[PDB]
């Protein structure tokens, strides 16, 4: 019974050892992504800044174009939803 | 009919200066007018337009060669002549010119009329007025204190009235009015004779013609043309600056402004003829001025005249525009101007603001006007999409707050972004208030947060929306129909093209002729989209009348869909998202609204009687905004209320639909200047055309902008940190904001901490604003540490300044309504009268003031007939004596006379029973010698008119006089009821039946034929009922000239109502001839009655007498009320003096008190300390089930059955008699009925802009105790007396004085009189007569309501 | 006899070394804790962005729109 | 021969010890897998919007 | 004695099965590749933006 009480053992042991190996990658891919999402937080920050002040402006009809022409615009009404929905 | 159509008699059109062109270039009348003046009318076929109009090219050769054969100088052509023609603005200063005196007898009858009438009772008015002040305050100086210079009497002021400059210009414009008026009732008559008047005076040569006058003068060698418009223009204006003179010359509180607004008036006149249209600016730079030189006193040195030289600089800009004057004559031309404005009290300083009508308006040009808005709108612009979501955010957060405070204090349904904090999750959770500070941060995430549906908001909620008639447009192929058929003819047959149909319909009409009506499916044109795709859809501007500044001269028309969709929309957000925002203190009731603006204002005055509270008040006016306006900057807050209603895409029309579509002015005279511009849609962006709007219209979706500009506000102050109260009025804005200062500062220093924290507000403001697309200017922004501008009124310091001269400016000779009776013109005049009172003019001079302008009236009326008389003996009779003249004038218009402005009315607005005011008024006049005892037996023994029970009824405290009633109101009441016949609307299906006037004399009769007859109550009852709700429904027409117009053509009034409509005036008088003319013989018992017997008693007895016939001896119970003057015996107590009253017996008596040192505008520290007087006391039940959200058709059959049960008793036959009355209007069993009424005890009985009815200047400092007395007709009688005691305190300080050397104590002891009696009602009245079989409108939903319960 | 006290021995010290191994590896997860605590931000901002963009579409008045319901 | 025994209850000790730590392992193990299906959502909502800029 | 050797026998059972699940924990390295594509498409998409 000594001998199985060890070869089983030793055996369970090595494969330990293997998925041991394996599972310490764990710890680099997992700091890589940490560091990753660090610099998603850094360019984030900027496109907020960039999008938090930006110009709307209507054009408006100063040349003095006939309206039909002007009429480049849908008569439909389309449901879109922004925040809420 | 044309006899009723009369000729308007104010202006009330633009004046269009291409009409008079059309007019001049017609009959080839002689004009140096340049072919760039002409514009689009140099071009036209003249030979064609005068083949056409045979007549008016008839009678415009006619005076063409009259004026060539009275001036031969006139052929001479290339202006070599001497004679200079002129046109309207350039004939300013020479009006004085033209008199007419000779070869006029009309106005000079007029004035001896006047005068012979006026002389016979001054010194009764004086005597009248001695009375008064001897009886309210013991001395025989109330009203001559400030005064005492000169005490103006009546005689006196027609004197200065009649003496005084323009007073011959008044009467030959007023002539030449009436003559052109003639000349144009018989045109339209068809007569086509005689239709050309010249009067020829030496040095002044005017002739008359229906189209146009050609007035010249040999003196200046001017010829000048005027269209109809112009002549009333021109004769309102004269009217306008006689009155504002005479009023300055007459009071000694106006007296310093006489000279100044002369030599304004004569620098401005010159200014005009050396420049044409372009005075206007120069006027409403003036207006601004006024205002400029208010800030130019203001403690803070740093906003101390920075307005002051701005509005000089503008001035200046103006004058060297167009280089009529140099650099150094524009410097004297603005010394002069503003040399005018200096050395004034602030309240005079408001007193000019007068002037602005004074100089008439500018001709208007279609071109002209449009292109403002086509340069301030269709223009690019950047907006800032942080401050817009921050402006959002805000929005959302005074919504939610809003919600709050009201529904149980629950949050509106809401859905939260991915990006909500913690912090906004239990928030939503809790359903907490949300801090300002807090929404402040996290801005996203109170942003892109909806709030779901929050109201079942209905868009047939409200039925007077749509009984307004609002102008409607053209279809967009009918749009040429608007311009004149002569001058588009020649267009329209190079093009060979059909010519447009002209369009005349009315949005009113339209809604009453509608088959099948639904605003459910009404809001669908909007809802699916289908105005974005509508072809037919025009909307058009018009020249708006009475503008002389450069915005706002055109208001917009749609078409009747659109319009219809814009009202309910209007309606739809005022009910219920207009409610949520309380940080505005707008609200429906007037008395809330000044006091709420008094508290305001007095925020910064705090005296000596720590860190005290400073303000610093900021206005801007928001006039531009509406241009201004961009789909992006509005599209989330329309998102969000589209939510919240419900509605996917309800608002946001206005942009959509505007940037497809093309607008044009639609002036009948000005057509387009290229003849090849046929069609609206490929226009240019020129001339009268606005190719692609891209802002907003006037009035169009105001309250969204209005709840837009609050958030604003609001981020701008909670950005800042600073505490404002925010007052958006649509078209101004006032803004004061708050910090806490040290006590022990100086008020300057104060005001000059309280402005720089208020700095940093006023610059988050202009960056949000600028944000948003609003870049505030210098015109916009007025920065004061005292006063700040609401309603067009100034609140300086606690205040509100007078503008009595604005109201004075338009007290004219002729109401403008259709009926143009003498009642309603008397009427008209005694309510200016009244403005003048509550506008600081001393109330002996208003009183004398109204009497004399009512006789004047009166005069012109008999001496310039209207309509021509085939018998002359009522008029001849009353021309013959002015003695019935006098009699007539000033009996009261409850007796029968036209003296509508009684003796109590000048103190208190409230006035309780108007009989007893009136016999007390002709009490006074018998003690003093005005009128006689006999012209009181023969009111009292007049026998009785043509009166039944639903005249009784409908109109208590009325007598059975009759012609009581003007024919103006008869004809609004035709027109109201022709409209109600011809409707085919199904929301009025059964509001109109036949037998409606039957119906109510069945009612009044059996609320009334009883033991003891309760006027007060058989009105409120019927007002309730079903009938009286149809009643209200009828009445809610606003039968304008043009409704009525449209009435009388297509339900044309019979003969015998022509004639008695034609000639009321001339029947009113003979009617009154029976009682103004010799003593009646009268029955033995009236001889009890005396000139010493109460007011009150006399009243009941000539209620009984009057009534005789209806009531056959019984006795009218619950309409007396004591005459707030005859009721209180007041004392002022100056010093060591004492109160006689208070020795002598009585103890009853309502404290006031003015402490002493008191001086206004100076240091708040040094005056007493100030507070928010008595403005009154408005309506504030205790019912056994609180309904919440109960129709009015609920609350109607409870207050009916209330007030039924608490007046004719609580039998069980009384309950079941007011079931019937309360089932008409719901539709309740008598146990739900029985415990749903609210407590019926102490009825009310209470039943039926911005005008404050005193400065409060010394009232604010008045010190109030009514301890000493009992204590709702009490509450009523105690809350007069309080406000008679607080006219009779500042009218004893005018507003000439400014400081009370010595502490004053008024009394007015109401005790030791007559007339406090005893009230008693509630007792058993069985009806006496079966009820009525009532037609109730059972499917109609406004009236009544199957379900009252949920 | 001493042998299979030998082997013993020799196992417990290597499930010893595993010992520090696996706790190792179990210390490794508070940097994870870290990441889960900042991608809650992650989805905050990208929601937010995502936000700010469809209010900016929507701002356009070329096409008219409309909330649901 | 009691030594073998308390070595016994020793290697049980570790055991216990072994159980534990790998137990919460298991753990992380879960709240990784949730990590996993946030970021994906993530990436659906950065598709939506790439598809919504352009 | 044999009692124990019968329950290591049980605790290298349940090592197996923590074995087991550990290597489906390495599944995630593909969805991480997964979220490193997905920065190199927002860098190369907010470039767009500047
Ligand atoms: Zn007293
Ligand atoms: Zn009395």
């Amino acid at each position: 019974e000594i001998m199985d009480l060890l070869r089983g053992m030793d055996a369970r042991l090595q494969h330990l050892e293997q998925k041991v190996d394996k599972v310490l990658a764990q710890g680099s891919m997992v700091t890589q992504i940490k560091n990753e999402l660090s610099t998603v937080k850094t360019t984030l920050a900027t496109i907020e800044g960039m999008m938090a002040t930006v110009k709307i402006m209507d054009p408006g009809n100063p040349t003095g174009v006939p309206v039909d022409e002007l009429r480049r615009s849908f008569s439909d009404h389309v449901t879109i939803v922004s925040g809420p929905g | 009919l044309n006899e009723i159509l009369l000729p308007e008699v104010h202006l009330n059109s633009p004046i269009v200066r291409y009409k008079l062109f059309y007019y001049i270039l017609h009959g080839q009348l002689p004009n140096d007018l340049e072919p760039d003046d002409l514009g689009p009318l140099a071009n036209q076929n003249w030979k064609a337009i005068r083949a056409e109009e045979s007549q008016v090219h008839a009678r415009l050769k006619q005076i063409r060669v009259e004026l060539i054969a009275r001036i031969p100088s006139l052929r001479w052509t290339r202006s070599q002549r001497e004679i200079a023609i002129l046109i309207w603005p350039r004939i300013l200063p020479i009006l004085q010119a033209y008199d007419l005196r000779q070869s006029m007898q009309l106005p000079t009858v007029w004035e001896k009329l006047t005068q012979s009438t006026v002389n016979l009772i001054s010194d009764g008015l004086e005597r009248v007025v001695l009375h008064i002040s001897n009886q309210l305050t013991g001395k025989p100086n109330l009203f001559t204190r400030s005064r005492a210079y000169s005490i103006p009497s009546t005689r006196e002021l027609s004197q200065i009235w009649f003496n005084n400059e323009w007073s011959g210009s008044v009467k030959t414009w007023l002539m030449i009015k009436y003559r052109m008026r003639q000349l144009i009732t018989n045109q339209k008559t068809g007569e086509l004779t005689d239709l050309v008047t010249i009067v020829d005076t030496r040095s002044t040569l005017c002739i008359i013609t229906p189209e146009l006058v050609a007035l010249y003068s040999s003196e200046h060698k001017a010829l000048t043309y005027l269209t109809f418009e112009m002549v009333l223009m021109v004769t309102d204006m004269l009217e306008g600056r006689l009155n504002v003179s005479s009023l300055c010359t007459a009071s000694h509180y106006l007296s310093p402004l006489k000279k100044r607004i002369e030599v304004l008036l004569t620098l401005v006149d010159d200014l005009a003829l050396l420049m044409g249209d372009k005075v206007y600016g120069i006027v409403s730079s003036l207006e601004s001025f006024v205002y400029a030189q208010l800030q130019y006193g203001d403690p803070v040195i740093d906003i101390k005249g920075t307005f002051y030289g701005f509005i000089c600089n503008e001035i200046l800009d103006l004058l060297t525009e167009d280089n009529i004057f140099t650099e150094e004559e524009a410097n004297k031309v603005l010394l002069d101007l503003t040399s005018q404005f200096d050395n004034l009290s602030p309240d005079l300083t408001a007193e000019l603001l007068c002037i602005m009508r004074l100089w008439g308006h500018p001709t208007l040009t279609a071109s002209q006007a449009a292109s403002k808005v086509r340069e301030s709108m269709c223009a690019p612009k950047v907006l800032d999409f942080q401050t817009i979501m921050k402006t959002l955010a805000f929005f959302h957060a005074i919504l939610i707050n809003g919600y709050r405070r009201s529904h149980n204090g629950i949050w509106p349904p809401t859905t939260l972004h991915g990006n909500a904090p913690k912090s906004l999750i239990e928030m939503r959770h809790d359903n907490s208030e949300l801090k300002y500070e807090y929404v402040l941060k996290n801005w996203k995430s109170i942003s892109m947060l909806r709030i779901h549906k929050c109201f079942d908001a209905s868009p047939d909620e409200d039925l007077s929306i749509f009984m307004k008639d609002k102008a409607i447009s053209c279809p967009r192929q009918d749009w040429m129909g608007v311009f004149r058929r002569s001058l588009i003819k020649q267009r329209y047959r190079d093009a060979n093209r059909p010519l447009p149909q002209p369009f005349n319909r009315r949005l009113l009409l339209n809604f009453l002729e509608d088959d099948r009506f639904d605003p459910i499916k009404e809001l669908e044109y909007v809802t699916s989209g289908e105005y974005l795709r509508d072809p037919e859809f025009c909307a058009s501007y018009s020249l708006k009348e009475k503008e002389i500044k450069a915005t706002g001269r055109i208001f917009a028309k749609m078409t009747k869909r659109m319009r219809s969709c814009q009202v309910i929309a209007e309606s739809l957000l005022a009910n219920h998202a207009g409610k949520l925002m309380r940080e505005n203190g707008v609200v429906l009731d007037q008395l809330k609204l000044t006091k709420s603006l008094l508290t305001m204002n007095q925020i910064g005055i705090i005296s000596e009687h720590g860190f005290e509270i400073a303000a610093c008040f900021l206005t801007t006016d928001l006039t531009k905004y509406c241009l201004n306006w961009r789909y992006q900057v509005i599209i989330p807050f329309a998102r969000t209320l589209n939510s919240m209603y419900g509605i996917p895409h309800l608002f946001e029309w206005i942009h959509l639909r505007l940037m497809r579509s093309t607008l044009y002015v639609g002036d009948p005279f000005n057509p387009p200047s290229d003849p090849t511009q046929l069609d609206l849609d490929t226009a240019l962006n020129d001339d009268i055309f606005i190719v692609s709007p891209r802002g907003g219209i006037e009035g169009l979706c105001q309250k969204l902008w209005t709840m837009i500009s609050i958030s604003t506000i609001i981020l701008s102050a909670t950005e800042a940190n600073t505490r404002v109260m925010s007052m958006v009025q649509g078209d101004n804005q006032a803004i004061a904001i708050t910090t806490r200062v040290v006590r022990s500062l100086s008020h300057s220093e104060k005001k000059e901490q309280a402005y720089k924290a208020s700095k940093l507000f006023f610059e988050r403001l202009r960056a949000n604003n600028h944000g948003i697309g609003h870049h505030l200017k210098e015109q916009e922004t007025i920065l004061s540490s005292d006063f700040f501008i609401y309603s067009k009124r100034v609140f300086y310091k606690g205040r509100i300044l007078t503008q009595a001269l604005k109201n004075v400016s338009k007290m004219c000779l002729t109401a403008d309504i259709l009926g143009d009776c003498s009642q309603a013109s008397c009427s008209n005049l005694a309510t200016t009268v009244m403005r003048l009172t509550e506008n600081g003019v001393e109330k002996d001079l208003c009183y004398f003031l109204n009497a004399f302008m009512t006789i004047r009236q009166l005069c012109y009326d008999l001496v310039f007939p209207q309509t021509k008389s085939l018998s002359q003996d009522i008029t001849n009779a009353y021309l013959n004596h002015p003695i019935l003249i006098s009699r007539l004038c000033l009996l009261p218009s409850q007796l029968g006379g036209l003296n509508f402005l009684s003796c109590s009315r000048l103190f208190n607005r409230n006035i309780g029973d108007p009989l007893v005011s009136a016999i007390a008024d002709v009490k006074r006049l018998i003690k003093a010698g005005c009128l006689d005892i006999w012209v009181l037996y023969n009111i009292l023994g007049r026998r009785p008119g043509k009166g039944k029970w639903s005249t009784l009824a409908a109109d208590p405290y009325t007598l059975n006089i009759d012609y009581l009633v003007p024919s103006t109101t008869f004809l609004k009441k035709h027109a109201q009821y022709t409209l109600m016949e011809r409707s085919v609307n199904p929301m009025l299906r059964g509001v109109f039946s036949e037998n409606a006037a039957e119906e109510e004399e069945e009612l009044a009769q059996y609320l009334l034929d009883r033991e003891v007859v309760m006027p007060r109550v058989a009105h409120v009852i019927l007002a309730q009922s079903s009938c009286g709700r149809r009643k209200q429904i009828q009445g809610y027409l606003d039968s304008t000239r043009t409704i009525i117009r449209y009435s009388l053509e297509v339900r044309p009034l019979s003969a015998k109502k022509l004639n008695t409509v034609i000639e009321y005036n001339l029947l009113y008088l003979s009617y009154n001839l029976e009682i103004i003319e010799k003593p009646n013989i009268v029955q033995p018992f009236l001889n009890a009655i005396n000139v010493d017997t109460c007011s009150i008693d006399i009243a009941r007895s000539l209620r009984k007498l009057s009534w005789a016939t209806l009531l056959n001896g019984r006795p009218i119970e619950g309409l007396e009320t004591p005459d707030p003057i005859e009721l209180v015996h007041g004392c002022l107590i100056i010093g060591s003096d004492e109160c006689e009253h208070c020795s002598s017996g009585d103890d009853k008596f309502t404290w006031f008190f003015l402490p002493k040192g008191i001086r206004l505008d100076d240091d708040p520290a040094s005056n007493p300390p100030i507070r928010v007087p008595y403005i009154g006391s408005k309506t504030d039940v205790a019912s056994m089930a609180y309904i919440k959200g109960a129709s009015v058709s609920l609350k109607s059959a409870l207050r009916l059955a209330g007030v039924y049960i608490w007046a004719f008793g609580d039998t069980e036959e009384s309950w079941q008699d007011a079931y019937e009355l309360a089932s008409t209007r719901v539709n309740l069993t008598l146990e739900q009925l029985q415990s749903l009424t609210p407590l019926p005890t102490s009825a009310n009985l209470v039943h039926r802009k911005f005008t404050p009815a005193s400065s409060y200047a010394f009232s604010s400092f008045v010190h109030i105790s009514n301890d000493c007395q009992i204590l709702t007709d009490s509450n009523l009688i105690y809350q007069q007396v309080m406000i008679t005691g607080l006219a009779l305190i500042e009218t004893w300080n005018n507003p000439p004085i400014n400081f009370s050397v010595y502490e004053t104590t008024l009394h007015l002891h109401t005790g030791s009189s007559c007339c406090i009696r005893p009230v008693e009602s509630c007792v058993v009245n069985p009806p006496l007569l079966p009820v009525p079989l009532i037609n109730v409108p059972q499917m109609n939903k406004f009236v009544y309501d199957p379900e009252p319960l949920s």
